[PDB]
């Protein structure tokens, strides 16, 4: 039930969080100021630029187990933050996994939109 | 563990059609990707076909684009490549090729696999067995060479082996010639002792697989 | 459109020596290249992956060094059974480039061919043609000269020449040379020589027969 939630919505752990939203602003943002650097190297910031967006999705899946689903329909707040996180783990996942894709999209902004909504999170957290 | 065997090459008629299977074993075709490579004679590498049953994609060079048509059927774990209005340029020898799916960024993956290599020939000169003649060792002494000439077959290629595969050492079979009149021709060479001449009985065993001619030959002084 | 251009064409180099092959890519295209190996008459066979990665059961000696747009392959010690055609390669799918190709000889100390003479079977003397083989054995370099005589007379345009593929146990070359007559013809003659004129050989040689 509701025994995880004595354990996430722990203080010490949201400030992780929140410094976790920071950090992967930091790591993407060293990632395109060094354009062309080792191959190795642009290994383990990709590493964590899906590291990072396999915990918001973990820590969006314990704010609902353990939060009450019913708490997200009505807030606005909640729904397009959740539906950020789906979007960035599903193009990150793309462009770092799932390179089947070779189909023609003239380099599609999906890549760009989704390093713009990674501010929006950060945007919506100095609201609350 | 792991083979690309492939097959179905051969003379064929300019316009006309043929199929290439190449076959898998030891891995799920389903997850991987199989290439066709393909190599005119005395010529580079050059790139023709790709498949993946994992997305379904096919991709295909200019020069054989809108004829050659890539499939396979992961059923049997076969890659099938249906090549459709043969031109002479398309004369070459075919290999199929495995490469496994990247998901990193660096695609630290190559075409480790290859296959045998078929040879596939496109033509309208006619199917024709070759004839052997014995290159006789002449004027105990030193080493004395002999050989057999296989001579006037089409098309390629013929396999030449001596006393059944027993003899080996020093043996030069070489590469066949395409006489002006339109037939290949190529002589095998063997060098031995002089000691060994008479004593020793010498036969090279010509196999012509195309035409379906198989001719044991004595060679003697 | 990726032009891959493999420098060298070819290149001779004696046994043990450092080879080095380049591929030179016309743009930035990262470091996935790949380096082929392929002996004649088999299939080609991986060396290198990604530029620089060695694959399994690949010597020691086999290194791989990208360098900007230009890739190199690398062999430190140079053996004999390294004859061999080499080629440059691309990955990801749908977009792989091979290379010109770079063939690779082995240089070694001169060996003098053994010249034989063959005179026509009567086995193909009864089918309306002669064939005389004349069979150089074994020699250093590959730049060897055969000349044809009929009684005295230079034969020219119609005899064809075949060279093996250097040998992988001590890189000797061996070339064979067919005459090419019709019956009439070669009854009305009888001396048929072979000269070699080649470098191992301080003198042509010539080898003749009768009938």
């Amino acid at each position: 039930q509701f025994r995880v939630r004595a354990v996430i919505d722990h203080l010490g752990m949201r400030v992780f969080g929140v410094f976790l939203i920071f950090l992967d602003i930091i790591l993407m943002i060293i990632d395109l100021s060094l354009p062309g650097k080792s191959e190795s190297s642009q290994s383990f910031y990709d590493g964590m630029a899906l590291a990072l967006s396999c915990y918001f999705m973990l820590d969006l899946g314990l704010r609902i187990f353990a939060y009450g689903p019913k708490n997200f329909f009505t807030n606005p707040w909640e729904v397009a933050d959740g539906l950020i996180i789906v979007v960035t783990f599903v193009v990150t996942i793309f462009y770092t996994v799932l390179d089947e894709y070779v189909q023609e999209t003239g380099a599609d902004g999906l890549g760009r939109l989704v390093v713009l909504a990674r501010l929006l999170r950060v945007v919506r957290l100095a609201r609350i | 563990e792991v083979q690309l065997v492939e097959s179905g090459g051969g003379l064929v008629q300019p316009g006309g059609s043929l199929r290439l299977s190449c076959a898998a074993s030891g891995f799920n075709v389903y997850y991987s990707s199989i290439h066709w490579v393909r190599q005119a004679p005395g010529k580079g590498l050059e790139w023709v076909a790709y498949i993946s049953p994992s997305s379904g994609s096919t991709y295909y060079a200019d020069s054989v684009k809108g004829r050659f048509t890539i499939s396979a059927d992961t059923s049997k774990n076969t890659a099938y490549l249906q090549m459709n209005s043969l031109r002479a340029e398309d004369t070459a020898v075919y290999y199929c090729a495995r490469k496994q799916y990247s998901y990193w960024r660096d695609s630290y993956w190559a075409m480790d696999y290859w296959g045998q290599g078929t040879l596939v020939t496109v033509s309208s000169a006619s199917t024709k067995g070759p004839s052997v003649f014995p290159l006789a060792p002449s004027s105990s002494g030193g080493t004395a060479a002999l050989g057999c000439l296989v001579k006037d077959y089409f098309p390629e290629p013929v396999t030449v082996s001596w006393n059944s595969g027993a003899l080996t050492s020093g043996v030069h079979t070489f590469p066949a010639v395409l006489q002006s009149s339109g037939l290949y021709s190529l002589s095998s060479v063997v060098t031995v002792p002089s000691s060994s001449l008479g004593t020793q009985t010498y036969i090279c065993n010509v196999n012509h697989k195309p035409s379906n001619t198989k001719v044991d030959k004595k060679v003697e002084p | 459109d990726i032009q891959m251009t493999q420098s060298p064409s070819s290149l001779s180099a004696s046994v043990g020596d450092r080879v080095t092959i380049t591929c030179r890519a016309s743009q930035s295209v990262s470091s996935a290249v790949a380096w082929y190996q392929q002996k004649p008459g088999k299939a080609p066979k991986l060396l290198i992956y990604s530029a620089s990665s060695l694959y399994s059961g690949v010597p020691s000696r086999f290194s791989g060094s990208g360098s900007g747009t230009d890739f190199t392959l690398t062999i430190s010690s140079l053996q004999p059974e390294d004859f061999a055609t080499y080629y440059c390669q691309q990955h990801q799918y749908n977009s792989l480039i091979f290379g010109q190709g770079t063939k690779v000889e082995i240089k070694r100390t001169v060996a003098a061919p053994s010249v034989f003479i063959f005179p026509p079977s009567d086995e193909q003397l009864k089918s309306g043609t002669a064939s005389v083989v004349c069979l150089l054995n074994n020699f250093y370099p590959r730049e060897a000269k055969v000349q044809w005589k009929v009684d005295n007379a230079l034969q020219a345009g119609n005899s064809q020449e075949s060279v093996t593929e250097q040998d992988s146990k001590d890189s000797t070359y061996s070339l064979s040379s067919t005459l090419t007559l019709s019956k009439a013809d070669y009854e009305k003659h009888k001396v048929y020589a072979c000269e070699v004129t080649h470098q191992g050989l301080s003198s042509p040689v010539t080898k003749s027969f009768n009938r």
